[PDB]
C-alpha cells in the first residue's frame, strides 16, 4: 500500500495489480499504438468524413475511446520505466 | 461449501443451524445487513402464507364462484376490477385490523412470525423435530407458491389465460 | 526450461497443475492475470466450445421436432432468436454467469474453490484424486480441441454452404 510518494516517480502500486506487472517496454509501444489507432478512428468517424446517422461505426467509436485511454497507458509506461520495470 | 442450495459458495455468517428452511441461500449477502433474521423470516413467512392463499384462490376462482353475479368473473385480474369496491375494502379493512396488532408485535418479538394461530391445535403434542419438519414444509410450500403465484400473474398479464 | 516450448524459458507462474501444465505461455499471460482466473476462463471456453461443436454437428444432421427447427445451424441463430428459444437460453445463462461472478470472486479472495469447479458430479464419474486429475486433463484437452474445431466449423460453414465436411 502507501500510494503516497515524494521521490521522482510514484511506486508501481498506484497502477493497480494489473498494470503494476506490465513491463514498460510493453506499455510504451502499446500506448503509442493505442494513441495512433484512436486518433485515426476519430479522424475517420469525423473530420475526414462528416458524421451521419447511417455512419456511426462502433469500431471507430470504440476506437476513439483508445485516445483517452492511451493517455493512461503511457502515463503508466513512464511510471513503470522510472521504477525499474 | 456450506450452502446446500449453492454447494459451491460459502454461506453468510447469519445462515446457520436453527431457523428451519436454512439452506445457505443468500448469495447477495442480504443477511449481512439485517441485525437478525427475525424480521426477514417474518416477512418471508407472511409472503409464503399470502402466496399459498393466493394460489388456492386463483385455482378456486378459476373453477368455483359464489352464487352472486358480481363474483362471476373467471379471470382473477379481471375480477379485481369487476368485483365491487365494497367487497375489496372490507377485505382490506379485515387485513389491516389483523395487521396493526401484528405491526406492534413484529418489530420487537423474538418470533414475529408466531402469531399464535393454531385453532385446530395441530402443534399441541408435537415434538421439536416434528415441529421443525412442519416449519420446513410450510416454508417449502410457500416458496413454491410464491413462484407459482407470480407466474400466474405474469401469464395472465401477458397472454390472458389465467391457468395453463 | 519449458516443456511445451523448448526454446523459450518455462513460465514463472506455471510449475504444477493437474489442468495440463506443460508450460505453454510464450506471451507470459500468467504474469498479467492470476493463474486461477485464466484457468476458470479456459475451462469455461472449453465447456462452451464442446457443447457448441456437438450441437452444431447434431443440429445439422437430426434436428427438426417442429417447423421452425428446419434450419442448417448457420441461419439457425437469427431464426431461433426470432422464435424466442435463444432468449430463454440467454436468460438462464445470464443467471448462471451472475452466480459465477460470486464463485470467481469467492476464489481469488480465499475459500478453496478450484478453477472451473462447480461440484457438479451427479453421476460420480470421478471417484478419487487420480481419476479427477486424469479427467481434468482429458476435459481440458477435449475442450481445446473443441475450441479449434468449432472455429474451423464456423469459418468453413461461412466460407461456403455445405454439410458435415464443411
Ligand atoms: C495533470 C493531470 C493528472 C496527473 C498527472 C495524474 C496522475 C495520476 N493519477 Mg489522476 N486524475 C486527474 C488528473 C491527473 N492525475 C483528474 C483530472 C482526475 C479526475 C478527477 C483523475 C482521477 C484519477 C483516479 C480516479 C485515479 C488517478 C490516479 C493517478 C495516478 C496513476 C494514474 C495512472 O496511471 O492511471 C492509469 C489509468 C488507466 C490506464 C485507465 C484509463 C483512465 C482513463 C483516463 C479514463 C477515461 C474515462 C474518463 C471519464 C475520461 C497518478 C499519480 C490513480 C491513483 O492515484 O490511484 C490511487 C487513480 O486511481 N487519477
Ligand atoms: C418476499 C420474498 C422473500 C423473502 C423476504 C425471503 C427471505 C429470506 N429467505 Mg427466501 N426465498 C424466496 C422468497 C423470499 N425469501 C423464494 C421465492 C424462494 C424460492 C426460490 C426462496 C428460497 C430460499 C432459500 C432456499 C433460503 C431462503 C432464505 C431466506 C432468509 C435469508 C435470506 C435473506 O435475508 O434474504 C432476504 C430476501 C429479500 C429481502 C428479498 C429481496 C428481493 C430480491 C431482490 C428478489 C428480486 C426478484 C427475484 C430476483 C426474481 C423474482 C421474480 C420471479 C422470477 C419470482 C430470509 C428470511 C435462507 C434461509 O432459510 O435463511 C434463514 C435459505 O436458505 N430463501
Ligand atoms: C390472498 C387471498 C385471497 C384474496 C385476496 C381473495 C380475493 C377475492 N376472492 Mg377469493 N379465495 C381465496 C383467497 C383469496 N381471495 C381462497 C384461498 C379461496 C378458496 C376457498 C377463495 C375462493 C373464492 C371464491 C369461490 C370466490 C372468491 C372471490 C374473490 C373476490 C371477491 C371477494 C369474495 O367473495 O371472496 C370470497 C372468499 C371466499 C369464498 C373464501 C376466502 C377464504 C379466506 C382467504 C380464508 C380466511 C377467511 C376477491 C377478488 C369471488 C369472486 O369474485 O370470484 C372471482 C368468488 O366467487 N374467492
Ligand atoms: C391497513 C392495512 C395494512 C397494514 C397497516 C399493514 C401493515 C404491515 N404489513 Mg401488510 N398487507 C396488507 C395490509 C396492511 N398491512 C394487505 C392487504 C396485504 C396483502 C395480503 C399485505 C401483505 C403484506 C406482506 C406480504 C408483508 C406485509 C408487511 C407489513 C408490515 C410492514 C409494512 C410496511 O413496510 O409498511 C409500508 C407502509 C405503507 C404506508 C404501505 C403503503 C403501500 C401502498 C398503499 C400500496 C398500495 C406491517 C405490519 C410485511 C411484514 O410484516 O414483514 C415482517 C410483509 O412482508 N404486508
Ligand atoms: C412455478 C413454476 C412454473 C410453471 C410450472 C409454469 C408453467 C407455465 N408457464 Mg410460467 N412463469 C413462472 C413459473 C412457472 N410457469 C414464473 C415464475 C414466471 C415469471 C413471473 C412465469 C411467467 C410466464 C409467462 C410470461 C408465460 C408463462 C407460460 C407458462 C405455460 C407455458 C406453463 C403452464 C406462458 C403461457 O402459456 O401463458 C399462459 C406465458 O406466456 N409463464
Ligand atoms: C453451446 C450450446 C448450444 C447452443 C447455444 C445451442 C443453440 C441452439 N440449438 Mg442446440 N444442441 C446443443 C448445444 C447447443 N445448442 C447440443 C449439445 C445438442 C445435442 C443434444 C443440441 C441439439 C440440438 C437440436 C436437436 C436442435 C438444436 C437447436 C438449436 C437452436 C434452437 C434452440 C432449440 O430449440 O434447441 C435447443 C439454437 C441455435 C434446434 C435447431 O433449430 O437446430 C436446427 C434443434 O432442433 N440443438
Ligand atoms: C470430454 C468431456 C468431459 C470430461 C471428461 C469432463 C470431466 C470433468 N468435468 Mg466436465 N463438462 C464438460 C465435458 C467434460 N468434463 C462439458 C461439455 C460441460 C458443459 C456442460 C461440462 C461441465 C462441467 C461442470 C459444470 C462441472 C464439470 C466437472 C467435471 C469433473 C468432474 C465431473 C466428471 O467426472 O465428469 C465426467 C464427464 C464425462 C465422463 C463425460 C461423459 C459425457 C458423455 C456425453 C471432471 C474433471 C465438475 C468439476 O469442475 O469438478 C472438478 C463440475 O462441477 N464439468
Ligand atoms: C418445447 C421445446 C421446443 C418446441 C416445440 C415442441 C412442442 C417440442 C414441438 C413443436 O412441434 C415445436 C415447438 C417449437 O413448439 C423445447 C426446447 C428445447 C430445450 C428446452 C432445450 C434447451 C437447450 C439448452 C441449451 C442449448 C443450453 C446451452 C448451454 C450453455 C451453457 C453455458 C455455460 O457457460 C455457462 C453459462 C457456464 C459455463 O461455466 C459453462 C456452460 C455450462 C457451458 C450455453 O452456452
Ligand atoms: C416470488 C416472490 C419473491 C421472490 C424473491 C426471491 C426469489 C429472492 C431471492 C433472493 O433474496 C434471496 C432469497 C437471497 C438473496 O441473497 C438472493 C436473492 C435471489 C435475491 C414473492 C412472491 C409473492 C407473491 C405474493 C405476495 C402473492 C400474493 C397474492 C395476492 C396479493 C392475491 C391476489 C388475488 O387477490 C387478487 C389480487 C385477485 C384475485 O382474483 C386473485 C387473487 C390471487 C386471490
Ligand atoms: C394452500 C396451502 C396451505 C394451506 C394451509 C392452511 C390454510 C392451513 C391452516 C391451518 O394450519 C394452520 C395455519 C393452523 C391450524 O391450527 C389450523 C389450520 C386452518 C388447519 C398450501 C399451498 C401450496 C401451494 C403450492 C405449493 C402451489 C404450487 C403451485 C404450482 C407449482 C403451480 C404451477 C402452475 O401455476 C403455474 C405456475 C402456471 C400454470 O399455468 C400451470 C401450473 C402448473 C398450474
Ligand atoms: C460435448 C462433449 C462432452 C459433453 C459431456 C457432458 C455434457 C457431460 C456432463 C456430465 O459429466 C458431467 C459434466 C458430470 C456427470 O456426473 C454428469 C454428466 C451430465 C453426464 C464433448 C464434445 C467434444 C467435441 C469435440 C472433441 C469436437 C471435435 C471436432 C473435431 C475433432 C473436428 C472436426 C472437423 O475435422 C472435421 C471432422 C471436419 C471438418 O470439416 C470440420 C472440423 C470441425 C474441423
Amino acid at each position: 500500500e502507501s500510494t503516497y510518494w515524494e521521490g521522482k516517480a510514484p511506486p508501481s502500486v498506484v497502477l493497480g495489480p494489473f498494470l503494476s506487472k506490465i513491463p514498460s517496454g510493453v506499455l510504451g509501444p502499446a500506448s503509442l499504438v493505442a494513441l495512433i489507432v484512436g486518433s485515426y478512428c476519430t479522424h475517420e468517424s469525423n473530420i475526414f468524413n462528416t458524421l451521419t446517422v447511417d455512419t456511426i461505426y462502433p469500431a471507430y467509436v470504440l476506437g476513439s475511446f483508445l485516445t483517452p485511454i492511451s493517455w493512461g497507458l503511457h502515463v503508466a509506461a513512464w511510471i513503470q520505466k522510472m521504477n525499474k520495470a | 461449501a456450506q450452502s446446500k442450495a449453492l454447494p459451491f459458495l460459502k454461506a453468510p455468517a447469519k445462515l446457520d443451524g436453527s431457523l428451519a428452511g436454512d439452506f445457505g441461500f443468500d448469495p447477495m449477502g442480504i443477511s449481512d445487513q439485517v441485525a437478525n433474521l427475525k424480521y426477514v423470516r417474518a416477512a418471508e413467512l407472511k409472503h409464503c402464507r399470502v402466496a399459498m392463499l393466493g394460489f388456492l384462490g386463483w385455482v378456486v376462482q378459476q373453477y368455483v364462484h359464489l352464487p352472486g353475479e358480481i363474483y362471476a368473473e373467471s379471470n382473477p385480474l379481471k375480477a379485481l376490477t369487476s368485483v365491487p369496491l365494497l367487497s375489496q375494502i372490507q377485505i382490506f379493512l379485515f387485513i389491516g385490523a389483523i395487521e396493526l396488532a401484528t405491526l406492534d408485535q413484529t418489530y420487537t418479538a423474538d418470533k414475529p412470525w408466531d402469531l399464535g394461530f393454531d385453532p385446530l391445535n395441530f402443534s399441541k403434542g408435537k415434538s421439536e423435530q416434528q415441529m421443525k419438519d412442519l416449519e420446513v414444509k410450510e416454508l417449502k410450500n410457500g416458496r413454491v407458491a410464491m413462484i407459482a403465484i407470480m407466474g400466474l400473474i405474469a401469464q395472465t398479464l401477458y397472454t390472458g389465460v389465467p391457468l395453463f | 526450461k519449458s516443456k511445451a516450448v523448448p526454446f523459450l524459458p518455462r513460465p514463472a507462474a506455471l510449475d504444477g497443475s493437474v489442468v495440463g501444465d506443460v508450460g505453454f505461455d510464450p506471451v507470459g499471460f500468467t504474469s498479467w492475470l492470476p493463474l486461477s482466473y485464466l484457468q476458470e476462463a479456459e475451462i469455461k471456453h472449453c465447456r462452451i466450445a464442446m457443447l457448441a461443436t456437438l450441437g452444431w454437428i447434431v443440429a445439422d444432421f437430426v434436428h427438426l421436432p417442429g417447423a421452425v427447427h428446419e434450419v442448417s445451424s448457420l441461419a439457425a441463430h437469427d431464426v431461433a432468436v426470432k422464435s424466442g428459444a435463444l432468449a430463454q437460453i440467454l436468460i438462464w445463462t445470464s443467471i448462471a454467469e451472475a452466480i459465477s461472478v460470486i464463485a470467481i470472486s469467492q476464489m481469488l479472495e480465499g475459500s478453496g474453490r478450484q478453477p472451473g469447479d462447480f461440484k457438479f458430479d451427479p453421476l460420480n464419474f470421478a471417484k478419487d484424486e487420480k481419476s479427477l486429475k486424469k479427467m481434468q486433463l482429458s476435459e481440458l484437452k477435449n475442450g481445446r480441441l473443441a475450441m479449434l474445431a468449432f472455429s474451423g466449423i464456423v469459418t468453413q460453414a461461412a466460407l461456403t454452404g455445405h454439410a458435415f465436411p464443411y
